[PDB]
RNA sequence: CGGCGAGCGAACGGGGAGCAGCCCAGAGCCUGAAUCAGUGUGUGUGUUAGUGGAAGCGUCUGGAAAGGCGCGCGAUACAGGGUGACAGCCCCGUACACAAAAAUGCACAUGCUGUGAGCUCGAUGAGUAGGGCGGGACACGUGGUAUCCUGUCUGAAUAUGGGGGGACCAUCCUCCAAGGCUAAAUACUCCUGACUGACCGAUAGUGAACCAGUACCGUGAGGGAAAGGCGAAAAGAACCCCGGCGAGGGGAGUGAAAAAGAACCUGAAACCGUGUACGUACAAGCAGUGGGAGCACGCUUAGGCGUGUGACUGCGUACCUUUUGUAUAAUGGGUCAGCGACUUAUAUUCUGUAGCAAGGUUAACCGAAUAGGGGAGCCGAAGGGAAACCGAGUCUUAACUGGGCGUU
RNA sequence: ACCAUGCACCGAAGCUGCGGCAGCGACGCGCGUUGUUGGGUAGGGGAGCGUUCUGUAAGCCUGCGAAGGUGUGCUGU
RNA sequence: GCAGGUGCGAAAGCAGGUCAUAGUGAUCCGGUGGUUCUGAAUGGAAGGGCCAUCGCUCAACGGAUAAAAGGUACUCCGGGGA
């Protein structure tokens, strides 16, 4: 039968132009008063999935 | 040429692996599975994304975004598709008739992709700056 | 496409058993034992093609030593003297001569002695 | 391209792309193998351990008897047990790209011309549905194993050919790559030649 | 949707198969008028027995010819089966052409018969819709949750009225619940016929090729085997002999063959004997291997050689598995034969190969079509952004000297 | 026996010699030249043998003896 | 270092917390404010997104549940001379 997408993965990764995946940074959900403005600022933009984790992400998202 | 003189192209018919048929094959006695453990077992192996129990990548990262329903009914049209509309005028219905956009598309945008060589009238579509310049250089017209 | 194994399996077992002729008891009769016997015979033969060269050189040397001592010189001095005389006859031929042509071997000893002193 | 008739000794001019192309052996081989795979019925089965008749009782207790542990009388290890990977009915047919099929046919027809195995005639018919008449006709033209392709299927010719095992009579639209290769000679009417032309564009 | 985990998973819309619409909640008027059921009768097809159905000889081998060789003949019949080896022409069939006293399927047709058409006026399903509580169903786990069903308590409008459009309101659109019937496309196969298989071929294939759901086991539910082949034909061995008026055997006879004799085709291996050659009763161990005398038999040069044996002598602790590591006194195997473990379907990615190429390719289905049709779709030629949106750019920010992802 | 000095020799599947096979690379037309390499578990890569079945095959072999069984000789890594 | 706005200094300048190195908790689910980005016929709305922020001795501190102690000499299986 058709492979089933890991739905939670589809809610956290989007495929980019050259086949990589973008994701939102962790650590910007809650307790934030104690975190420096610089640290939170650098967590705001999306980042690319690293080479080690690309295999896991690709396995989870066959239909990306 | 006969039914007994026809051969496949070289390199097109690689033989399949056959595990467990003796020492000489290179795949005897463990079938390439190595020694024991979960992965050596029939049916063995862990699910996709599993990392051994550590909070896996697809869960330690946050969800983001929402899905636009409008995006699903919006298409893009290349300049190379302008000629393929038979009738000289490019609009939603003529684009659909030529199989350029989907039947349920309601909004469409012409972009600078490919090249246009004929005077065409674009009607009811959005057009990017570059695509508009290209169409108008080709003698075309853009009507809203 | 069911395949019956009988003809091929019998051919294989018969090949091994033919290689096991002369062996004792089950080793010449029973495929499980015979196969191991044939494998081990092969291992021994591979080893002993090297060993055979060792053993024959050892035998030639012992015979040369005997014949040389019959002519008044030890093996080691005899070989050194032959080397100093530029005599390149090897020990297989030297052993053969020591057994079959004792006058010629005496001549070789005299040559070795003249080279030595 | 020029195809010279046998009985009327005129020439029918034909597409070079159809009847004069290079022989593509790998493509023809793929299409011929696909045709053979398409002829398979694939009707068979064996019984897994689930489908062998018998009960699920454990043949003997897990420990203490001194025997190897048994769980099912239907184990494939056992005599009368299931077949480990028991077969099921199968569909062996393969896809052939339309263009791949047509390219194979063109390669075959061109190779037939190159081998002098395609014979074009203006007409090929029989007076009556009589096997003897067609056998005589074929003896006259020195054909024994021959695929006869006509513009439209005939009744008398089809009946006359039926009892000749080295002979097959086809409509132009009923050609197949394997038949074109399998018979020593292919005899095609000029009407059939045009029809095959328009079939392969 | 989802301890937003594992998983579950639509709809709208599009292409196809098939297509069919009607009654009651009632009175006129008309009437019986389509349909519709039984029931006739015919009329056609089936079905259930059947009939005819072409064309070959000689010679060779052989136990036997259908095989070889030679020369013929039929074929709308060279499907298939049989016959002493392989038969178009020997036989049964096969193509083709025919056939029913009787029963019966269906399909027409018009007779009896009940159900009653078209028509105007009118009517338009209430403890129901909806609600409160508890559950359940919807892809949808109560969630912001529409909609459906209802165990419990309630409870309307009713056409100027009412339901729905995914909380909810307004506006618009669309439909008419609380009565009912309805063919086809769809599902299946205990059972019957015909035909087919890159399905099995006696440990396989059904458990069962054979008097098998039997023998046998169990109180019972229930469980559940093993076991096929003489020969072309029984011509299945008259008769004689040893033997207990035995068993068994030796002859004789049949047969191509009885070393096909019924304990029967072929007749492997483990295992057990008889015969011959060589070795072996002062000799220590994975039993072989390297060296090697002697003996016996045999070879076209008369020479050594070939075959078998193997005194004596160097070296030498099986195999598998598991382990850091096993001669290990760790595992497993008494031996042989037969069987016994990486498959299959679908989706997805990569490699090779083939086709076509900024295009590629169709699915269901249609079609007698492995053709042809069918482009519904899917993937690709554009990305950025959460998104609106912009677009070879875009996002970030008030804005980039910029930076991220893209563009060549 | 031990210390010291020295020259001989024995000694491995190390090295050399002779014959042969194969991998890889450089250089010339699958051939050659030349350099080099070839212990191996898990494991990855490459290339093959044989078995049953389908086409080729209404062909070919076969009662002047098929398959199977049992010997013998030749032959390839 | 760049843009905006700022403090101290006459000025050159210094300042994006503290001499530095511990003082901490992913994701989910939700809460609060801001922001028409989205808004299932349409206008709104709900809900969602985005930005800021809040709720864990999840301390077994990469946190398996929102939610969990014992007995077996009545014992049982798969394994290890790890
Ligand atoms: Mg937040
Ligand atoms: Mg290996
Ligand atoms: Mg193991
Ligand atoms: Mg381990
Ligand atoms: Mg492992
Ligand atoms: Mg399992
Ligand atoms: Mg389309
Ligand atoms: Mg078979
Ligand atoms: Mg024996
Ligand atoms: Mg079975
Ligand atoms: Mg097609
Ligand atoms: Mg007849
Ligand atoms: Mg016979
Ligand atoms: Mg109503
Ligand atoms: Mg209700
Ligand atoms: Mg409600
Ligand atoms: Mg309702
Ligand atoms: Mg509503
Ligand atoms: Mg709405
Ligand atoms: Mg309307
Ligand atoms: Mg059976
Ligand atoms: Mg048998
Ligand atoms: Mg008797
Ligand atoms: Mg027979
Ligand atoms: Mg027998
Ligand atoms: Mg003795
Ligand atoms: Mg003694
Ligand atoms: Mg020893
Ligand atoms: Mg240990
Ligand atoms: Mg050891
Ligand atoms: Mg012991
Ligand atoms: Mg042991
Ligand atoms: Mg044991
Ligand atoms: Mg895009
Ligand atoms: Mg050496
Ligand atoms: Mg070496
Ligand atoms: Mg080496
Ligand atoms: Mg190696
Ligand atoms: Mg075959
Ligand atoms: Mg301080
Ligand atoms: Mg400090
Ligand atoms: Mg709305
Ligand atoms: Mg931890
Ligand atoms: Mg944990
Ligand atoms: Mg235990
Ligand atoms: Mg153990
Ligand atoms: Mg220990």
């Amino acid at each position: 039968p058709k492979i089933k997408t890991v739905r939670g993965a589809a809610k956290r990764f989007k495929k980019t132009g050259k086949g990589g995946f973008k994701h939102k940074h962790a650590n910007l959900r809650h307790i934030l008063t104690k975190k420096a403005t610089k640290r939170k600022r650098h967590l705001r933009p999306k980042a690319m999935v690293s080479k080690g984790d690309l295999g896991l992400v690709i396995a989870c998202l066959p239909y990306a | 040429m006969r039914l007994n003189t026809l051969s496949p192209a070289e390199g097109s018919k690689k033989a399949g692996k056959r595990l467990g048929r003796g020492i000489g094959s290179g795949l005897g006695k463990t079938g390439g599975r190595g020694h024991k453990g979960q992965k050596s077992r029939s049916g063995g192996g862990v699910r996709r994304g599993f990392e051994g129990g550590q909070m896996p990548l697809y869960r330690r990262l946050p969800k983001f975004g929402f899905t636009s329903r409008k995006a699903a009914i919006t298409a893009e049209i290349r300049l190379s598709d302008l000629a393929k509309v038979e009738g000289g005028v490019v609009d939603l219905n003529t684009l659909k008739a030529a199989n350029i956009i989907g039947i349920q598309i309601e909004f469409a945008k012409v972009i600078l992709a490919g090249e246009v060589t004929t005077p065409v009238t674009v009607r009811g579509l959005r057009v990017t700056k570059g695509a508009r310049a290209a169409i108008e250089a080709a003698g075309g017209k853009i009507e809203e | 496409a069911r395949v019956k194994r009988g003809v091929i399996a019998r051919a294989r077992h018969k090949k091994i058993l033919k290689q096991a002729k002369g062996y004792y008891g089950a080793r010449s009769r029973v495929y499980r034992v015979a196969f191991q016997a044939v494998i081990k015979a092969g291992q021994y033969a591979y080893r002993d093609r090297r060993q055979r060269k060792r053993q024959f050189r050892q035998l030639w040397i012992a015979r040369i030593n005997a014949a040389a001592r019959q002519n008044g010189i030890s093996y080691s001095k005899f070989i050194n003297g032959l080397k100093k005389a530029s005599v390149e006859i090897d020990r297989k031929i030297l052993a053969d001569i020591a057994v079959f042509d004792k006058v010629a071997f005496t001549a070789l000893v005299e040559k070795a002695k003249a080279a030595l002193a | 391209m020029e195809l010279v008739l046998k009985d009327a000794q005129s020439a029918l001019t034909v597409s070079e792309t159809t009847f004069g192309r290079d022989f593509n052996e790998a493509l023809v081989h793929q299409v011929v193998v696909a045709y053979a795979a398409g002829a398979r019925q694939g009707t068979r089965a064996q019984k897994t351990r689930a489908e062998v008749t018998g009960s699920g009782k454990k043949p003997w207790r897990q420990k203490g008897t001194g025997r190897a542990r048994s769980g099912s009388i239907k184990s494939p290890i056992w005599r009368s047990g299931g077949v480990t990977f028991a077969a099921r009915p199968q569909d062996h047919s393969q896809k052939v790209n339309k263009k791949m099929y047509r390219g194979a046919l063109k390669s075959i027809l061109s190779e037939l011309v190159r081998q002098d195995r395609l014979i074009v005639v203006e007409k090929f018919s029989v007076e009556a549905p009589k096997t003897k008449l067609l056998a005589q006709k074929l003896k006259d033209m020195a054909l024994e194993d021959v695929l006869i392709i006509t513009g439209e299927l005939d009744e008398n010719l089809f009946l006359a050919a039926r009892n000749l095992h080295k002979v097959d009579v086809r409509d132009a639209t009923g050609i197949d790559p394997v038949s074109l290769i399998a018979f020593d000679k292919v005899v095609m009417t000029a009407d059939a030649v045009k029809q095959v032309e328009e079939m392969l564009a």
